[PDB]
């Protein structure tokens, strides 16, 4: 089969920057008939992929001029003249020349913006959850950039290792920030036996780690 | 407009069967090849199956890993595409898409989630993330212990959308999943505006409206 290879696997660029994505075909796509059938697709998070470019260089209906396609033989490229916050999406190159139809692995395009520090909220376990016999404590980081953040759970200042899970949104389509939810999971017996609970957040937007805590 | 409304996916045991459906409108369905494409985190986007026109005697083609287990077919008089799926394996798990095909996958349906697992379905517990008291305050809902994906969270019956963040679900040590949805609001309004999160878990037919209070 025609193996499709994309590069880079992800890129991060600021609004108005020019981004080029390279798609490599394992064997030369046929150009004898005319433009080879190479297609570019855009997938926004939690959304179905949409055709962006068809036949190497043709914009699908409604697709903006900034998106452009070029290439020949085994090498094809996707270029956006100016990056936009709406633009960030996984980008895929696919061949329709021969069966089975094959897709590249995608290139994740993220918008680079300024640093923004998160707002941190802590949330104690609900009484109804405690009746169930488990305690879940959640720490919310809101509207921050860059994505990289270190959340640490402390219970009576004891570092907690391996009893928490985190989750991150994709970049907001408009302001380009991330939010993070970390959940510390303890049994009800382990909750009642302690008093102080805290998440410590360390991030570029904070000149010093910001901790939010409660007692119960 | 082109509409490709899919249905028929969900939880199914290994070895089991599912029949996927795709109802088309807004274009002359019988004039176009149709195909199914699937998407899994581990293998990305994977073309599954294709069917051509009456004028091609309904020729079909299949990815090697589904040949003999999957059957694609079309009923032009019902403007519907089908995918019959037998002997499901865990590697068939993923999002399945319905596509018109015209040198490219030119329009895609919204996508139906197929989970190939022997676990049982489980509806969620919804708990408030209640605020305390500085201009903006955050309140939320914890959707916990459900299987399979997915759940949906809205706020105030879709009215409240400004500043809401529904987080991607996390698979816990237990086979169940946990999700968090949060909203940031003017802490002045916390006395003059009610806030309720609406949780829908279609796989278990669970709808929960939970008032979050300080
Ligand atoms: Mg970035």
């Amino acid at each position: 089969e025609l193996q499709m290879t994309q590069s880079p696997s992800s890129l991060s660029a600021s609004v108005g920057d020019r981004v080029t994505i390279t798609c490599r075909s394992s064997q030369s796509l046929l150009h004898t008939y005319g433009s080879p059938y190479l297609n570019w697709y855009l997938q926004k998070p939690g959304q179905s992929p949409k055709l962006l470019i068809y036949k190497v260089s043709n914009r699908f209906s409604g697709v903006p001029s900034r998106f452009s396609g070029s290439g020949s033989g085994t090498d094809f490229t996707l270029t956006i003249s100016s990056l936009q916050p709406e633009d960030f999406a996984v980008y895929f190159c696919s061949q329709g020349t021969h069966l089975p139809y094959t897709f590249g692995g995608g290139t994740k395009v993220e918008i680079k913006r300024t640093v923004a520090a998160p707002s941190v909220f802590i949330f104690p376990p609900s009484d109804e959850q405690l009746k169930s016999g488990t305690a879940s404590v959640v720490c919310l980081l809101n509207n921050f950039y860059p994505r990289e953040a270190k959340v640490q759970w402390k219970v009576d200042n004891a570092l907690q290792s391996g009893n928490s899970q985190e989750s991150v949104t994709e970049q907001d389509s408009k302001d380009s920030t991330y939010s993070l939810s970390s959940t510390l999971t303890l049994s009800k017996a382990d909750y009642e036996k302690h008093k102080v609970y805290a998440c410590e957040v360390t991030h570029q937007g904070l000149s010093s780690p910001v901790t939010k805590s409660f007692n119960r | 407009e082109v509409q490709l409304v899919e249905s028929g996916g969900g939880l199914v045991q290994p070895g089991g069967s599912l029949r996927l459906s795709c109802a088309a409108s807004g274009f002359t369905f019988s004039n176009y090849w149709m195909s199914w494409v699937r998407q899994s985190p581990e293998k990305g986007l994977e073309w599954v199956s294709e069917i051509r026109l009456r004028s091609d005697n309904y020729a079909t083609h299949y990815a090697e890993s589904v040949k003999g287990r999957f059957t694609i077919s079309r009923d032009n008089s019902k403007n519907t595409l089908y995918l019959q799926m037998n002997s499901l394996r865990a590697e068939d798990t993923g999002i399945y898409y319905c596509c018109t095909y015209f040198y490219s996958f030119s329009y895609w349906g919204q996508g139906t989630l197929v989970t190939v697992s022997s676990a049982s379905t489980k509806g969620p517990s919804v708990f408030p993330l209640a605020p305390s008291s500085g201009g903006t305050a955050a309140l939320g809902c914890l959707v916990k212990d459900y299987f399979p994906e997915p759940v949906t969270v809205s706020w105030n019956s879709g009215a409240l959308t400004s500043g809401v963040h529904t987080f991607p679900a996390v698979l816990q040590s237990s086979g169940l999943y946990s999700l968090s949805s949060v909203v940031t609001v003017p802490s002045s309004s916390l006395g003059t505006q009610t806030y309720i999160c609406n949780v829908n878990h279609k796989p278990s037919n669970t709808k929960v409206d939970k008032r979050v209070e300080p």
